[PDB]
């Protein structure tokens, strides 16, 4: 007589999924929701390059350390596990990571001359303060984004500079101060063996004396230089005085607002590419809603997973 | 299954039918061939596709930069920090593949339940036209052609023409 | 239609009957009617009370102030402290609308159960005394007043009583 | 029931079966007993076992060094390591006592199906050689015996062979 | 004859979601999302909040003079915009923290710990008022807190103890003033050195002042500097100063509850009650979850992005 | 006579019950507790290493060398909640929690004599703390003292030292003759400069401590008010240890898994016995009861 079956698909899918109740199911249609492929290189993000900070970390970039070059913006920053040039001279970066964190969102940033060279220090020493712990060419030399004041004759006099905030925006300026090993040296350099320091805005307010003593050279210096920052307002006003002991700002920061950035550790080399999303381990392009590939993401980026498989049914049981 | 249908007394699939996930295969005076139920397929690809878009929709992200940094005296919040992160990764993974299993379970019980429902469908059309052999299959009391056949896939068959030339050979 | 009656076999609601979820309709010399079935619908109330209760029941709050200040040199653990509240929050919402999506399937396909059941209750009730008609209506091979529809409904009918006439009448 | 079998049409289940969750229970002239089918529970058992399995596999443990102390000027940062554990613990509570409660009700509903499926099984190989009289019990129209019973259990029941007794006790009737 | 089996349909318009289909219009749902807040800033479980106005926590605590002031609370709330501060330019050591420690209690019973007239005998308690922190357009300052001043020409060395003898915690608030030049100091406190030392079971800590003149607020560029601390049952409290100290008036006895808070609101309070509380209005509802805002005080719902939940109770709406 | 098969399912005397989304109280015929509450009250070992009980003395009592204490490596460190730092004197202990912290991350953990008793200080008088030697004058005289370590191990090295505020300047001269003095420490990774605040509140001591990188050295520069480093701490890193707090007694036994209560065999996923353990165990859980439905629903007739 005649037949009407009803019945269902199979196909030659050996892909496997799994549930509940049962593990390794062979279905005839499935999706994989994990990314484990990544591009293997860093690259440029929505459009905007990155920056390479190379052998310079951020320190030795802000505070213009000579092996770097000493530009405007980034997409995101970049470290190698190996930084070198750090705080050149021997000393204490204050709130540092904090710092790290206030650059880790922003993109604006021009660099401009807050206290200019020539002008600004017409009694004291602009070019005479350099060290032997920071080399250009071989030669004895000193950051670029400050300038180290000393004795003119045997003149170290009082000195007030003020900068108010004509910018838009918040400004981020660095100075440091200097603990000789000596009050020889002390008397070498600033002339006064009772010196103070101290800078306000309406923010920061702070006076140090000189802490003398000498602690185990680094670089084979045993004096000491404390590198401070703080964030001016706008329409704000910075003040500096010293009877010594002050290594000024000379190029300070102005910094705008778009609200994205970040910071990355990689010994990943930069290529000429594009992506949505990059990680320290390379970049990914995928529609997926998981990765396993890095726990560090930018950009739009699927979820980070420890798994080594997600695999969604989609046909049924396969049973040909 | 669930639902009894595939893997059931349904023994197995057809690498036959290319054409959709759900079907029929018929013998007949015209001939045989197999030919999927194009609605029932349609519906379930709806419903599959409305799954799977869900699931990714239902994850989706906001704004860090997981970059963080301290200092040796800092080791505390460190600690902490890490705590968050991998807390976090933990309950995310766990969230993944549980939901992943329990939609895998569902979604098969689901293909089954559509199974059963169409050869129901079939079954209860036929009523005593037809006889059940199992496998999802019905011979006929009576002669079904081409138009016949397809009359019951679109379900319009008619129980009251081959009322008798069924009776008689059920004899 | 998981279940293969709400929507199914039997197309659809009828909005004529006001006094709960499943029920019947019937005709008769005495006429017709729509009287809801009482037992399976309470029991689906219970069910479905216990399922949106149970959810309810389920979600502890800890007595909380979330709010903390940090000044201009905490910025870090600002983050950190956003990080946390951003995290829990979006973990919560998936666990809310998922739940939502999932116990809906669950109780949709719930009541699909009900009724297919409630149906096979009355057909293995039945027996050949009646026929199936389609749309999940019988026919009956007898006669049926209102104290065999009650006897029906009630869970107490009695094929034997009328097993001779309807097996004439078939 | 979801499929309507336990405390379904089926009211009760059998202290008197050990052997297994699902079986059956036989009556005939070379005696009577009960039976398991050792497939299905076997089948239940390998389902239910994974899925327990598999819930406790779904914990990977997250190590640490949890210990921590503050200060009394380190109150904020303190309140906020409470926050991180209380969230964390509420989060995995919830978790836990929901996937309980979801996975119990389909456990329940899978023996349902499961016994359910064993019925229509047997149902479906006899068609009218017998009567369902409800209880997920038939009558058999004719006469089975042992090898006719555990013909119909292994699947192997052969209809055209007692069909003629089964059409004469039944139409006898019918 | 005929029986028919069939299901409850209305018209009613309530659809929810589900995996597998979207908008589906059910019989019966509930909405587990409270969209609804009343609106206005309302009371807790019968008892109040306490609000300073344009007054910030700082203001209170010190009795900025355009503070009113006083007895308890179930929470506390400070305004879009509390602004009046610190009046006099300076800086408030550990702000937050404060903050922080007060946002769990309750009873608080603010008094007289070193009575104006009759503690300082050789200091002069009068002179204790400048310029930029005014009232009415004349001289004030801060009721909580003596400045003392020469005697004459004279500033003899103090030392003042408190021993708490009540059953609570007791928080002292002092300051410490770097004037803006030399002239001031001994102009005022007439010893060119000064100190001042405070010593506690749990704090100690010797100021020497920092002269020095940086930008002017509040039109003039002195410098003041706020401190506290909490002092235990039993426990003495001491301080010393040859000069520059702004002294400790008014301290408050701390009753703790383990629950309370704070919130920042510019919205209007109200005679109401509640047992949630929140910014933008109160709630009422026994839904277990809210979209009105994260913040929230009393026992109150999950706070979610959810635009809309909705669970389904009856079943799929088939009309016809 | 008409020859049934009937088809059913099992039921037993178990009275286990168990929660479902739509019906609560549910008797089944089989179930298993995925909860464990059960442990041994007992502080064990873990995964094969001991671990360091402080005993009377806290983390600081230990490290300063409190007598009534008295090894290298530990899989955690305990302490009571009777510990307590064996002060003396007034002072305070800067970073404490942070140095707690660190401490927690490590494992083996060699200590030696960096400024050895008799050879370090032939000029000065020594006044307790067994890892610090209190520093006073000789006779008459202060005299000005540097000294200098450099690392000889391969890892970092624990120093802690603490300096003496006394109330007066007479006993300032009384014990370092100088009533003008300065202390100052520096490592590479560290410089310090404390002068003496002499008031009441005898005297008062500070204690400090910092790491010293290998390779680097550390410098300790006094004319009065310092106590020493007699012992100072190598410490090569784990990644993870652990500090808990329990009054608990320490067997003979072994855990994979540790709780101040006691200790815990258990393969299952959920433990809501103590939100602090260590070593491979459940997710910690608020629940009273968490009991999954393995069989079927329980009706006996
Ligand atoms: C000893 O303990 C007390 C409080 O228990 C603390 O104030 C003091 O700083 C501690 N001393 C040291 C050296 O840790």
């Amino acid at each position: 007589g005649d037949t009407l079956c009803i019945g269902y698909h199979a196909n030659n899918s050996t892909d496997t999924v799994d549930t509940v109740l049962e593990k390794n199911v062979t279905v005839t249609h499935s999706v994989n929701l994990l990314e484990d492929r990544h591009n293997g290189k860093l690259c440029k993000l929505r459009g905007v390059a990155p920056l390479h900070l190379g052998k310079c970390n951020i320190a030795g970039w802000l505070l213009g350390n000579p092996e770097c070059e000493s530009a405007s913006s980034w997409s995101y920053i970049v470290e190698t596990s190996s930084s070198d040039n750090g705080t050149c001279y021997p000393g204490d970066f204050i709130n540092y990571e904090e710092l790290r964190e206030q650059l880790s969102s922003v993109s604006s940033f021009e660099r401009f001359e807050i206290f200019p060279k020539t002008s600004s220090w017409p009694n004291h020493d602009t070019n005479r303060g350099v060290t032997a712990a920071c080399p250009y060419a071989g030669a004895k030399s000193f950051y670029r984004n400050l300038i180290w004041l000393v004795k003119k004759e045997n003149s170290y006099p009082k000195l007030s500079k003020s900068y108010i905030n004509n910018k838009g925006k918040e400004v981020l300026v660095l100075w440091g101060i200097h603990h000789p090993s000596t009050s020889a040296d002390q008397q070498s350099l600033y002339q006064n063996a009772d010196a103070y320091v101290f800078v306000c805005s309406s923010r920061y307010s702070k006076k140090f004396k000189p802490e003398i003593a000498a602690c185990p050279k680094v670089r084979d210096q045993a004096g000491r230089i404390n590198y401070y920052w703080t964030l001016v307002e706008p329409g704000d006003k910075i003040t500096f005085e010293a009877t010594g002991n002050l290594v000024v700002p000379r190029y300070a920061f102005a910094m705008e607002r778009n609200s994205g950035s970040g910071i990355i550790i990689s010994d990943t080399s930069v290529h000429d590419c594009n992506t949505t999303c990059q990680t320290p381990k390379g970049a990914i392009n995928t529609s997926l809603p998981f990765q396993n590939i890095h726990p560090v993401t930018i950009g739009e980026c699927p979820k980070y997973v420890k798994s080594t498989k997600l695999r969604m049914a989609t046909g049924l049981r396969n049973v040909p | 299954g669930l639902f009894g249908a595939i893997a059931g007394f349904i023994e197995g699939g057809w690498t036959g039918m290319i054409d959709g996930w759900y079907g029929y295969h018929h013998q007949n005076e015209q001939g045989s061939g197999y030919a999927a139920d194009l609605k029932s397929t349609q519906n379930a690809i709806d419903g599959i596709t409305n799954k799977v878009n869900s699931v990714i929709e239902k994850m989706n992200t906001q704004f860090i930069a997981v970059g963080k940094e301290f200092n040796h005296l800092e080791k505390r919040i460190e600690n902490l920090n890490k705590k968050v992160d991998d807390g976090f990764l933990d309950i995310w993974t766990y969230n993944a593949e549980l939901l992943i299993l329990l939609e895998n379970e569902r979604t098969l019980d689901y293909h089954d339940s559509n199974v059963k429902n169409l050869y129901e469908k079939v079954r209860s059309q036929l009523k005593n036209n037809a006889r059940e052999i199992g496998n999802g299959c019905f011979e006929f009391y009576h002669k079904c052609d081409d138009k016949c056949m397809e009359s019951v896939k679109n379900g319009t068959y008619d129980y009251p023409k081959y009322s008798e030339e069924a009776k008689l050979n059920r004899e």
